């Protein structure tokens, strides 16, 4: 029983004393401010626990309680989304008429004329149109009334109180010891089996006993208040049998392994529900049940307290061949003693999963009536692409912090890390070459096309009409997925997604999904994507691999993760740290995700979204101009940015005038950021000297001596305002455009 | 040692007869986490409100003031929400509760017993021994009335008859 | 839809077979613990029988799929 | 230690707390005692306003089982405080008689409910008919 | 009230947020009761 619970009782006293002493957590800051830099230095390093404390136990305790605090904030946020849906929304009107009422769960107060933002969203309601897709989530859950939304808001509030209590309790009353946190096998067993498997299983039970009957009654056309309450499905099996007759047999088919009895509600239909334009909820129920079994089985892999199971260290140490030295030896010790190494992995995975979520949710729209709510589809794609890109760059930020701080060569002799660092010149030179080749042969095709179109030579272009770059591999994969139902997935009835090919799905005379054809423009923008992803990897990988030392600075690890430079010598070593590669790689992340969301926005408006009409023909939002105009830069400038900025710039005096104002405000903030990015600290310190003189003249100089921001903070302020302004401008443009036309 | 009330439950250990009416009953362990002066403040405040409420529920059945219309106490709540009297009662309670906040801070700082507001106009507490028995009776009545008020309101909901008339009928 | 069958003694047979198979095979393969009377305890029995119901359920469903039953 | 016939063939006692096992067994014993004595008593005589298994759903609709669940749930919350504090730290014949009659009651109740599945009847009714 | 909690409420970010929230609140109230004051009325 070496996996055991071990707790220190009453470690830290619940006192307001250290609240009154800002900077108490570090020896430098606790002696008080003398310059304004102290103030910035206070906020910058506060959650950097391993810079204040030496011991891994106290660091682990602070992290566990901070995770409860984050959970409390998320639960309060969810409770507020449910409360605003219950109290300030037109959810009931939306349930009666989804394809006509526009969701709105935010109402403004009348103060300075701002009540113009309460536009006519429909259903006898005035408010701000919301695009988070909560209404479709609630309808998929089977909510059907505001009263149940009040109970969900209360459940969120109770959970939020329980998490903030638990964070206090587990830091101040009962803090686990380090040997409790250093149980990776136990934690994985419980998080796979218990967190994921039970979670999937419990959700599958809700879908089978609540979501599936309520939604079958809704899609038959029954009014929401005419639908029986969800517990009458739980007790009276006769009504559930009337909807799905397999329930007449109960749990005998489950236990005797006669599982094909349950095919009424555990289907493998594929495709979309024609009524709602969403995934079949019988498919999602079978999906969650299948995942639950796999996750619970996965949870029995690792050894905890009874001899069955794997040792994770033995698995890692056995995988070594003739190219890779000692192999994965020493990685277990890293990943159970370094929090930063774990955060680097988990941030890269969370970001990757968020980008996958973004792709899978527009192509296989899971919620009822979310496919034809085009503002929601554009919003949730753009949001999860930005979360993915940010989390992916934070994985490289904390890989750099690991290398600078937690990496020790004595325990990493001739293993995989040692070998990567010992051929990092070959890695970065080959990646650098790939980024040059791929920028020439992706963006230079655009420059070739602009020049030929400008010269009158349209036969010399890379286009469908002229020289053709055909995405043959992607077209072939689309063919395979269209041929799959009945062939390589024989029990499937429809394709996984209509994007691959097949029918046009229309809901409320709007296209839910239809095949997304690929041509020369799709080949070109996909290689644009491959190029922007490659260089972002190069900037972040070069920062992680050269974080400790280079040919330039042989002792970079002694300066730390975040230092501004090592002086003007050696020609100049400005921005040589690992932090400065995270700083430079967030710009290239911004560039990559901006072209991805622009590609999505133009391609869906041009070729997928639109209104079905007589004869079955479809009129798209921008009328199929992507194919012949996404091949030049002038086409993107004119037919995408200029043509679609009409709604944001003409929005004044309407309910979308808020987007019109945020468009300008973010354009302003973006420009304001370049003051911090193009300038240097020394100018601003000398300007502050003359302003200090004028304060000295009037005897009003402060005792906290004003300083220009540090070199690193100047870079961080410039990057933060750059990201805010660029993303905010895209946010305002995307939302005003798709609310007006979609 | 074991709890006096529940023989098989252990004594909580923050409850050693410091507060009158203690019988060692605290299974969920709120005194192991929270301040007992604050909890006894809350127990006596909830109990005093409940004791007044039960007396009000019965007397309001027996008599009502001539200037107000006759009606049942839950309907009285809704009528005085819309009439303005409820806001007056809420305001004056809130006004007294301001100096109650000051009183609770004085209790936390150690210089006041949790339910003591020095409210003895009629001098009933003649001696210290009389006060101990009286505050035991206050604690017991306060707890009993919390249970009682819940019963009257919930039964009124389930069967639309007032407490004296429900005893009178059935 | 793949065809499954109501429980019969053949389904019981497949379950019993897979269960005994997993006892013996697990007894050799498991690396931490009189062929079955040395060091055989409840977690080993419960693990071999859990893999037995996994192998047996897969075997029953597959043999029902192909027609062997 | 009471009712120790040396019968632990699978050796569950090695891989679960003996106190937890005894408290669970004595709870199972007493619940089945009440259930079996009640099972026969329901057919012997009946309370006013009022089979073996169908009566569960005939009783839930009134709200009787919900009420009994609420009160057992209250007692079981105090009993989970009891078992946690048990676990965190001329009469022996009477305990042994309790444990034996309780194991017998578990067998008897199991018998009556499956006999109900066999014939749709209660225990002593089956004996009479 | 505890002197260390009152010393926390005297810290610069708390006083800054409270003072400008109070300032924002009486500008909002003045523009609620007296809106569209383009000129000093005289
Ligand atoms: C967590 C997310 C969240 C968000 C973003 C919002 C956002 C909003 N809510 Mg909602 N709300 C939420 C959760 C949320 N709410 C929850 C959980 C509940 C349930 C209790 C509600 C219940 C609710 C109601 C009942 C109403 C709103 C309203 C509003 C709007 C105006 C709020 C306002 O100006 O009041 C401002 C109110 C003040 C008292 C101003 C306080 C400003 C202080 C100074 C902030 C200071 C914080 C402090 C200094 C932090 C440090 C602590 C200290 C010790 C130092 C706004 C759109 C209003 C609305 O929609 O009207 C149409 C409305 O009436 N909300
Ligand atoms: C079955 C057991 C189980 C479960 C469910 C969890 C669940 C969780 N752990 Mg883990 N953990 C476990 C065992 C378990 N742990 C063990 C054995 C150890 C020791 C090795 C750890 C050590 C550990 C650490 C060190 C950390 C976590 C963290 C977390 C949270 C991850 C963030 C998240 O997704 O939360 C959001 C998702 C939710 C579903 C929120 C649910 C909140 C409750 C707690 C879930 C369980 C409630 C209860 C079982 C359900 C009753 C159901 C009933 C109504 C029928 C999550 C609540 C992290 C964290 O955030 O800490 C707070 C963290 O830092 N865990
Ligand atoms: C954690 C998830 C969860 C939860 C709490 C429940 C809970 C319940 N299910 Mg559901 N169920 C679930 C997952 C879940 N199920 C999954 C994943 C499946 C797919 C295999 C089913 C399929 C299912 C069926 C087919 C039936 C239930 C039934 C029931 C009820 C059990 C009644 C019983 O024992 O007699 C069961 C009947 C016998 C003859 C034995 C209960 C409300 C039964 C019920 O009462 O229907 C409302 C019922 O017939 N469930
Ligand atoms: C689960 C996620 C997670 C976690 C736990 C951490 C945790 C940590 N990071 Mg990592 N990081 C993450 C995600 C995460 N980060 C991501 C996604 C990125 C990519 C951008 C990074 C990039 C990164 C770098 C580059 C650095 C860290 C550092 C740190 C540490 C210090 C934190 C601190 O004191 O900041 C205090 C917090 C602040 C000062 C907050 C201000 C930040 C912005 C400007 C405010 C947010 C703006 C808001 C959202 C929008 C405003 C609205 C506007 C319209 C007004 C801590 C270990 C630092 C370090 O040195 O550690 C050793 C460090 O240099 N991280
Ligand atoms: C429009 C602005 C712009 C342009 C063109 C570039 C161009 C480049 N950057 Mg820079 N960068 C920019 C803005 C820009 N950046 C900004 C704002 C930042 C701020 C954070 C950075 C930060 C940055 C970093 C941190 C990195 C780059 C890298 C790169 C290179 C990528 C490799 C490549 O595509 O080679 C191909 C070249 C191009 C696509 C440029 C256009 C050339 C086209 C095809 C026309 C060619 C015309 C031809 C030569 C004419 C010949 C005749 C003429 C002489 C008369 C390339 C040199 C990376 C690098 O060097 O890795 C290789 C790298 O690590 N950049
Ligand atoms: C001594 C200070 C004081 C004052 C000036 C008021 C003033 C008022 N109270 Mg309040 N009130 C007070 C103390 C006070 N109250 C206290 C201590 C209580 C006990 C908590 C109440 C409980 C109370 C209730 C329950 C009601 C009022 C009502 C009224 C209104 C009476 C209307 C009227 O004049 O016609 C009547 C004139 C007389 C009765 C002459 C005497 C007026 C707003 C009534 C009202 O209409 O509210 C809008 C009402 O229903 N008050
Ligand atoms: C000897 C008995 C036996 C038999 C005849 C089968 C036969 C089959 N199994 Mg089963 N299976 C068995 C034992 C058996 N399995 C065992 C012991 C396990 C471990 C638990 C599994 C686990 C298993 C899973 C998890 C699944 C199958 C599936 C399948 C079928 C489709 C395989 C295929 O063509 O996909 C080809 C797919 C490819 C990607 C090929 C390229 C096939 C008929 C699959 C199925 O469709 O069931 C309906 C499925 O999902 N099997
Ligand atoms: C745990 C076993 C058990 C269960 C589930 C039930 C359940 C039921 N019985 Mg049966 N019954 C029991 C024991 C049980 N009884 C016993 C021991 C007797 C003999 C006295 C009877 C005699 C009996 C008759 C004669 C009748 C019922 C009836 C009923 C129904 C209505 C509820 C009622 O009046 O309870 C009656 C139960 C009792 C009088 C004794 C209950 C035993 C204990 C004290 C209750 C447990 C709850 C307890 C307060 C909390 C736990 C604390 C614990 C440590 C003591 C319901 C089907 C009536 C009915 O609807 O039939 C159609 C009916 O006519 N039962
Ligand atoms: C402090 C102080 C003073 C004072 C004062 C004052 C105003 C004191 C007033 C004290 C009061 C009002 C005490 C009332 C307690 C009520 C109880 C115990 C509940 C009983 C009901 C039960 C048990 C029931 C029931 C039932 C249910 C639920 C529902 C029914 O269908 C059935 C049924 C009836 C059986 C004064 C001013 C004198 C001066 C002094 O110097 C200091
Ligand atoms: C919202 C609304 C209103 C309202 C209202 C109000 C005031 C509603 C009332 C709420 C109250 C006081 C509920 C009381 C519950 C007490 C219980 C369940 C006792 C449980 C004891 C148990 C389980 C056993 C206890 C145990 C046993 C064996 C006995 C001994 C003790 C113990 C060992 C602990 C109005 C009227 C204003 C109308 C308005 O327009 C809207
Ligand atoms: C303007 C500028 C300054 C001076 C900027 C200073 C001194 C910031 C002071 C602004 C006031 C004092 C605080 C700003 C508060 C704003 C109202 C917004 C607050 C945002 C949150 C931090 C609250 C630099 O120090 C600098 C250093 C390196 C490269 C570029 C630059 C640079 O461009």
């Amino acid at each position: 029983k070496k996996v055991s619970i071990t707790v220190d009782r009453d470690p830290v006293a619940t006192s307001f004393e250290k609240w009154a002493q800002p900077g108490h957590f570090s020896r430098t800051l606790a002696k008080g401010p003398k310059t304004t830099t102290w103030i910035w230095n206070l906020h910058a390093d506060v959650h950097d626990f391993d810079s204040h404390t030496n011991s891994l136990e106290d660091i682990s305790r602070k992290i566990f309680s901070a995770h409860f605090g984050q959970l409390s904030i998320i639960f309060l946020w969810l409770s507020g989304m449910y409360f605003h849906g219950a109290r300030f929304s037109n959810y009931s009107a939306w349930l009666s008429n989804p394809t006509a009422v526009k969701p709105s769960a935010q109402v403004v107060w009348p103060i300075v004329g701002q009540e113009v933002l309460n536009g006519d969203v429909g259903g006898g309601f005035q408010g701000v149109q919301v695009t988070s897709g909560f209404f479709q989530i609630w309808r998929s859950s089977g909510i059907t009334s505001e009263v149940e939304l009040y109970w969900c808001a209360l459940a969120g509030l109770i959970m939020s109180g329980l998490m903030i209590f638990a964070g206090w309790f587990h830091y101040h009353k009962a803090a686990p010891k380090l040997e409790w946190f250093q149980n990776a096998e136990s934690m994985l067993n419980h998080h796979l089996s218990g967190l994921l498997g039970l979670g999937c299983l419990s959700w599958a039970g809700h879908q089978i006993h609540v979501s599936l009957p309520v939604n079958k009654l809704l899609d038959a056309g029954v009014a929401p208040q005419e639908i029986p309450l969800p517990h009458e499905f739980l007790v009276n099996r006769d009504l559930m049998a009337q909807l799905y007759p397999s329930f007449s047999k109960g749990l005998v088919p489950f236990f005797t392994l006669n599982w094909s009895e349950y095919s009424d509600f555990l289907t493998f239909k594929g495709g979309l529900n024609p009524v709602t334009g969403g995934l079949w909820l019988s498919d999602t129920a079978h999906h969650h049940l299948a995942l639950a079994v796999l996750f619970i089985v996965a949870g029995h892999m690792y050894r905890t307290n009874w001899g069955i199971g794997h040792s994770m260290k033995e698995i890692l140490e056995a995988h070594k061949g003739p190219f890779t030295g000692e192999g994965h030896k020493g990685l277990y010790e890293i990943l159970t003693t370094s929090w930063h190494a774990q955060l680097a992995i988990n941030l890269a995975m969370l970001g990757s999963v968020s980008i996958i979520v973004a792709h899978h949710m527009y192509a296989m729209p899971p919620y009822p009536y979310i496919a034809t709510d085009y503002p929601t589809q554009l919003s949730i794609f753009t949001h999860h692409m930005w979360i993915g890109g940010f989390c992916v760059c934070g994985g490289a930020a904390h890989a750099g912090i690991f290398m600078v701080r937690d990496y020790n060569p004595a325990q990493n002799y001739n293993n995989l890390l040692d070998r990567v660092i010992r051929h990092r010149d070959a890695i970065i030179s080959h990646l650098n070459w790939i980024c040059i080749f791929l920028g020439f042969h992706s963006f230079g095709l655009y420059i070739h096309n602009d020049t030929m179109r400008a010269l009158g030579r349209t036969q010399d272009m890379f286009s469908d009409t002229a020289i053709q770059l055909k995405p043959v591999f992607a077209q072939w994969v689309q063919s395979i997925h269209t041929l799959a139902p009945g062939n390589t997935t024989p029990n499937a009835l429809a394709t996984a997604s209509y994007a691959f090919g097949g029918d046009v799905v229309a809901v409320g005379n709007k296209v839910a999904m239809m095949p997304i054809s690929l041509g020369t423009a799709d080949f070109m923008v996909h290689h644009i994507h491959a190029f922007t992803i490659h260089v972002t990897v190069l900037i972040l990988l070069k920062g992680v691999l050269f974080s400790r030392n280079s040919r330039l600075i042989p002792d970079k690890a002694n300066l730390g993760f975040r230092f501004p430079c090592d002086g003007p010598g050696r020609g100049g070593t400005c921005q040589s740290s690992a932090w400065d590669s995270v700083f430079l790689g967030l710009f290239w992340m911004y560039n990559c995700i901006s072209v991805v969301i622009f590609h999505f926005s133009w391609k869906m408006q041009s070729d997928v979204w639109g209104t079905v009409q007589s004869d079955g023909t479809v009129t798209h939002i921008t009328g199929g101009n992507f194919a012949q105009s996404a091949i030049t830069i002038n086409g993107w400038l004119r037919d995408f940015l200029w043509a679609q900025a009409s709604q944001v710039i003409q929005s004044y005096g309407s309910a979308l005038s808020a987007y019109g104002l945020i468009f300008l405000g973010a354009h302003f903030i973006w420009a304001f950021s370049l003051m911090f990015l193009f300038s240097g600290r020394g100018y601003w310190q000398e300007l502050i000297e003359s302003i200090v003189w004028a304060h000295n003249k009037l005897n009003v100089a402060p005792a906290i001596q004003p300083r220009a921001l540090s070199i690193t903070q100047g870079r961080a302020v410039g990057l933060a305002h750059y990201l805010l302004g660029g993303i905010g401008t895209t946010w305002a443009f995307f939302l005003a455009r798709i609310i007006s036309v979609g | 040692d074991f709890s006096a009330a529940v023989p098989f439950l252990k004594r909580p250990s923050n409850l050693d007869g410091a507060y009158i009416g203690d019988v060692g009953f605290d299974p969920l362990g709120f005194s192991d986490v929270f301040d007992l002066r604050v909890l006894r403040e809350a127990e006596l405040k909830h109990g005093r409100f409940a004791m007044l409420a039960v007396l009000g529920f019965i007397v309001q059945e027996l008599y009502t003031f001539p200037f107000f219309p006759k009606m049942a106490p839950v309907d009285a709540h809704d009528y005085f929400v819309k009439q303005g009297g409820g806001s007056q009662i809420i305001f004056w309670i809130s006004f007294v509760e301001l100096f109650g906040v000051v009183a609770l801070f004085e209790t936390l700082q150690g210089k006041r017993e949790p339910g003591d507001f020095a409210f003895d106009p009629l001098g009933l507490a003649k001696d210290e021994a009389t006060l101990e028995r009286y505050r035991l009776a206050e604690v017991k009545h306060a707890r009993l009335a919390m249970i009682a008020i819940g019963g009257f309101i919930h039964q009124y909901w389930v069967t639309k008859q007032t407490v004296l008339e429900q005893l009178g009928n059935f | 839809v793949p065809q499954t069958v109501a429980w019969s003694a053949k389904t019981g047979a497949v379950m019993v077979l897979s269960n005994i198979l997993c006892i013996v095979a697990g007894r050799y393969v498991i690396q931490v613990k009189s062929g079955s009377f040395a060091g055989f305890g409840l977690p080993e029995l419960l693990a071999s029988t859990s893999l037995g119901h996994i192998v047996g359920s897969g075997a029953i469903l597959g043999l029902s799929y192909v027609g062997v039953l | 230690v009471p009712g120790d016939a040396g019968f632990d063939p699978l050796t569950i006692s090695a891989w679960l707390d003996s106190r937890w096992l005894r408290e669970a067994e004595i709870k199972h014993c007493r619940v089945a005692m009440l259930a079996a004595a009640g099972c026969i008593a329901q057919d012997i005589f009946q309370f006013p306003g009022a089979k073996m298994t169908a009566l569960h759903d005939a009783a839930v609709k009134a709200g009787s089982m919900g009420q009994m669940l609420f009160w057992i749930g209250f007692v079981e919350a105090i009993s989970t405080a009891a078992t946690i504090q048990m676990l965190q730290g001329g009469r022996a014949r009477m305990e042994l008689s309790e444990i034996k009659n309780g194991r017998l009651a578990m067998i008897g109740f199991s018998g009556m409910v499956h006999h109900y599945f066999i014939t749709g009847k209660g225990p002593i009714e089956l004996l009479t008919s | 009230m505890d002197s260390n909690f009152l010393k926390y409420l005297s810290t610069a970010p708390v006083l800054f947020t409270v003072w400008l929230s109070f300032t924002a609140s009486f500008i909002i109230e003045a523009n609620r009761f007296f809106p569209d004051m383009l000129y000093f009325p005289m």
